[PDB]
């Protein structure tokens, strides 16, 4: 049905009608298209809502339009939508204790309401789980007074219902005609390598979209796909692309004629890569695959973007001695830097096109694993729940021509994982946590108590991620925790 | 800590309080209506004191029926 | 079923289907189970002074049934939402007058309108046992936030475990600290934290809680021991040791009173006078609750799955499992009592 009439005809009885299409409650709260979605599921597990599937899409949809956040309300907390779970969030602490102790403080930010629904918002939360005021920071002070004296005004404040942003976009706001055409795009899925190609974005009814990818990664594997998408509050794009044998979710902001987001597994959004892509028109240079070359190596360059045309120039040192290939959007060819080649960024260029840079080096001083810190977890084995896998990546800094320091690039290396810790050892972590493979992706244990364990306990570990260096043998190191599973997985963390 | 884990180390679910896994519960099964019966990790695991009071249904004994737990958001289809 | 016998030492535990145990201490055997009515959660039960009624708080925080041991009768009902549009919940705040003749509850309450929810102040009810299956608040009072445990002392007062334990008068309802926690203002030491489900009634006859605290990041963590006698009111509180690792429970040997012990993953034996550690076992699998009988022949591990540990205090061993019908005993706390 229309919006308005299914806010009314399941909404209305609980809600109050307000006026023209206005309920209390839900016309006084602005919220992602996944917040929203959030809400409505929360009305049918705690309140019983009835509500098919088809009926819920339609007032997300809806509510997302009229009542969504402006693009720079969604400024840093973007990760959350993104699935980016192993994000270390920074907030203040008083936020961070009070709101972001349970689920993260993203969920909060991603929201905009006046003093009043933040205050009924507590009293839903303290309501609805009577034993948040007894749990960890909380038992130790006077959890409900500074919640709703501190706390609400706070939230208002910097989480108001109007903002001139908000104000702003609803008449700058673009249509979905501006998105269809082809879209050069370039990313990267950590522990697999680079990704490009072209996204073909045709219309189809209203603000959905019939999706086809088709390029590959740097390692020959294939990234064709088909699929859809819709279009949310002028920018929210979410769509899904079954790319092979899996189900890949689109979560970007399409903004200028540029997409920026995630691309990841419906199923596993550990899974992912990031994902930038340029509409046609405008002549972009999005990126250079690989990012690095070695000085006095060959290796094969490829650039990604945009209406290129021109000559492509590498910089100094740096020698093109094979156009492999040349279209609009890809442009392949075979370098060669000069074992003298000073070590340093070359700002890449085709024709009069600049915007990347390329890292000449000598040698490999240092190095990252990519994500320092992570979480994995055990799964399967019979579970509702999947395997969350630890995905790495190693990171090579070397210093310039002028001594400063360079970052190079991801580097391939050698994998391995060690006892965080003398408890790690005893427990024999290592042996029972999973394995990790030479691509620096490490699959968990299965879920369950493992009998074979002390005290028969899961397939959980503290475990040391090391990354050896192809290149010289220079080592890094990350951590990383193998833990439980979690069912409650809400669209947002 | 990361943003799809919890804080609230009592002592914990994702880590424990000193930052690992080991003071957690062993295995995580014999904590695990510990944390449901007063929904003391309600983002992560469900809360049967109020929202999903019949989510062990089938698995009254977490022990040998952890299989049977199902996931709690109504997702499409 | 099998009503039971006099001068025998019994000991009750919850069950997860929703299940009453009596286990037959002298054989390590269940002699009887019980089902119980509604639904279960916690399963927290406590024994009134008759050492034949059983109170359990149980239907998700929310109701209070007495159960008669010797035929599993539902005798006693209290519901926590007596009033009008609120819905009432009791963090294991429950407690039975030493003569047996009045429940108190703390009830944390929440007014549940159409769009909206609204916290209340909490509240003490105030239930006459005599009031069968359909028992309502006689009297009632105010009640601070974060109330849990409570304990009726000998002399008819009620121990309060909230941010500070008080002393409260049940017929004014007017009480006093008794013991400041979070106002302890102790130099040197950071306010304690307390995180405790389990009322135990410990053949010593007191009110006792564990609890940790930071001596000073550098601080030094330390875990204590605080008590509350329920035959003159005496406090008492003390560090026992450095914290290495962490115990849900703890209870002093009724056999000797200087040797404490916790649990959680391991199961301590501490040295009360040299804060030392003397032992440590290691489980079959978590255990949240420690149970003494009435001489501290025998140590029990409840909670958790199905299943209680014996251990030989002395030697620190598991002498055998009792296996329980059903199964997870969660955050039930085994009680001990002589018919
Ligand atoms: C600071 C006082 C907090 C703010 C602001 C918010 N929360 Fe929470 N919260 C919790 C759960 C279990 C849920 C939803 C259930 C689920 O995740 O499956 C939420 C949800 C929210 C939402 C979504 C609201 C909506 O969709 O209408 C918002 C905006 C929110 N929370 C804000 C749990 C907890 C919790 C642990 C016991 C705490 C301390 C907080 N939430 C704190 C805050
Ligand atoms: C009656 C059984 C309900 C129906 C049908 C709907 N809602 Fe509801 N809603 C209800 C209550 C009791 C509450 C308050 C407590 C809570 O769960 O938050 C709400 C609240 C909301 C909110 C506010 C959420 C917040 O975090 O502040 C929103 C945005 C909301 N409800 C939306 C909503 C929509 C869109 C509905 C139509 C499909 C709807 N509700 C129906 C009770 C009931
Ligand atoms: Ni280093």
């Amino acid at each position: 049905e229309q919006g308005p009439s299914l806010l009314q005809n399941k909404c209305m009885g609980c809600h109050i009608p307000e006026g023209n299409d206005t309920y209390s409650r839900i016309s006084h709260q602005r919220k992602t298209p996944e917040g929203w979605l959030m809400s409505i599921a929360r009305m049918q597990v705690m309140h019983g809502l009835q509500i098919s599937d088809d009926d819920r899409r339609t007032l997300v949809k809806y509510l997302a339009d009229k009542q969504g956040l402006a693009p720079s309300e969604t400024d840093g907390v973007r990760y959350a939508m993104e699935r980016r779970l192993n994000t270390v969030e920074q907030f203040d602490t008083q936020l961070s204790e009070t709101c972001g102790r349970c689920h993260s403080g993203a969920r909060v930010a991603l929201q905009r309401r006046p003093a009043k629904e933040w205050e009924h918002l507590v009293n839903f939360h303290l309501g609805q789980w009577p034993s948040l005021e007894y749990q960890a920071q909380a038992r130790d002070r006077d959890w409900l007074p500074i919640a709703l004296q501190q706390v609400v005004p706070d939230l208002a404040k910097r989480y108001p219902l109007e903002s001139a942003a908000w104000a702003e976009w609803q008449k700058a706001r673009p249509k979905a005609d501006a998105l269809p055409g082809q879209w050069a795009f370039s990313g990267h899925m950590l522990a697999k390598g680079d990704v490009r190609g072209v996204m073909s974005v045709t219309p189809d009814q209203g603000d959905t979209f019939k999706v086809e990818v088709k390029g590959a990664y740097a390692d020959g594997t294939p990234f064709n796909g088909s699929g859809s998408a819709i279009l949310y509050n002028g920018y929210e794009w979410r769509g899904n692309v079954k790319v092979g044998d899996a189900n890949l979710r689109q979560v970007f902001a399409a903004l200028d004629g540029e997409m920026k987001g995630r691309m990841f597994e419906a199923e596993h959004d550990e899974r992912g890569l990031d994902f930038t892509a340029v509409k046609e028109g405008k002549a972009r240079l999005l990126a250079v695959q690989p990012a690095f070359i070695k000085a006095g190596g060959e290796s094969e360059i490829t650039l990604v973007g945009s209406g290129l045309a021109g000559k492509p120039d590498l910089g100094a040192g740096v020698e093109v001695t094979e156009v492999l290939e040349q279209t609009p959007t890809l442009v392949r060819l075979k370098a060669r830097a000069a074992a003298d080649a000073k070590p340093g960024q070359r700002e890449v260029a085709v024709g009069t096109l600049k915007g990347v840079n390329l890292a000449v080096y000598d040698k490999v001083e240092e190095v990252k694993v990519v994500p320092a810190f992570s979480i994995a977890r055990i799964g399967e084995n019979g579970a509702s729940v999947p395997k969350v896998q630890g995905r790495f990546e190693a990171e090579a800094w070397g210093k310039d021509a002028n001594g400063q320091p360079l970052r190079i690039g991801y580097l391939p290396a050698s994998w391995k994982v060690e006892p965080f810790n003398e408890r790690a050892v005893e427990d024999e972590d290592v042996k029972f946590a999973g394995k990790m493979q030479a691509d620096g992706v490490f699959v968990p244990g299965g879920a369950g108590p493992n009998p074979e364990r002390k005290m028969m306990t899961n397939n959980a570990g503290n475990l040391k991620v090391i990354a050896t260096l192809a290149d010289g043998g220079q080592t890094g190191e990350g951590h990383m925790i193998v833990t439980v599973q979690r069912w409650n997985n809400p669209p947002l963390p | 800590a990361v943003a799809g884990c919890t804080a609230t180390t009592d002592p914990g679910w994702e880590v424990d309080a000193f930052g690992g896994v080991s003071s957690l519960c062993q295995p995580m099964e014999a904590d695990l209506y510990g944390c449901s019966d007063p929904c003391w990790w309600p983002a992560q695991v469900p809360d049967m004191m109020s929202t999903y009071q019949d989510w062990n249904a089938q698995a009254s004994n977490s022990a040998e029926d952890w299989r049977n737990l199902g996931t709690v958001f109504p997702k499409d289809k | 079923g099998p009503a039971l016998k006099a001068g025998h030492e019994y000991m009750i535990v919850t069950n997860y289907p929703n299940n009453l145990h009596v286990v037959d201490v002298a054989s390590d055997t269940v002699y009887k189970s019980c089902v119980m009515p509604d639904k279960f959660g916690p399963g927290t039960a406590m024994m009134a002074p008759d050492n034949r009624t059983a109170y359990v708080l149980n239907n998700h925080y929310g109701d209070i049934y007495g159960i008669d041991l010797d035929t599993c009768k539902n005798t006693f009902h209290a519901n926590l939402s007596s009033v009008p549009g609120e819905v009432g919940r009791s963090m294991y705040s429950f407690a039975i007058s030493p003569d047996g003749k009045e429940v108190y509850a703390t009830v944390n309450p929440t007014q549940r309108l159409n769009d909206h929810y609204v916290v209340k102040p909490p509240r003490l009810e105030v239930f006459s046992t005599a009031d069968g299956l359909e028992a309502k608040p006689v009297r009632t009072f105010p009640m601070p936030r974060q109330v849990y445990l409570m304990r009726a002392a000998d002399d008819g007062s009620l121990y309060v475990a909230g941010p500070d334990i008080y002393k409260m008068d049940v017929k004014t309802g007017k009480y006093t600290v008794a013991l400041p926690l979070r106002n302890w203002n102790r130099k040197g030491y950071s306010a304690p934290d307390v995180l405790y489900f389990w009322p135990h009634q410990s053949p010593r006859h007191e009110f006792s809680m564990l609890y940790t605290i930071a001596r000073f990041a550098t601080a030094d963590l330390l875990y204590g021991y605080l008590s509350v006698d329920l035959k003159t009111g005496k406090t008492h509180t003390q560090e026992f040791a450095d914290l290495t690792e962490l115990y849900f429970t703890g209870l002093r040997s009724p056999k000797d009173p200087n040797q404490i012990y916790g649990v959680l993953n391991r199961l301590a034996k501490y040295d009360l006078k040299q804060r030392k550690l003397i032992k440590a076992a290691n489980l079959d699998h978590t255990y949240y609750c420690v149970a003494f009988d009435k001489k501290g022949d025998k140590l029990y591990l409840g909670g958790t799955f199905n299943d209680l540990a014996v251990f030989n205090p002395d030697t620190l061993e598991k002498v055998k499992n009792i296996k329980l019908p059903g199964g997870d005993m969660s955050t039930t706390t085994p009680q001990v009592f002589i018919r």
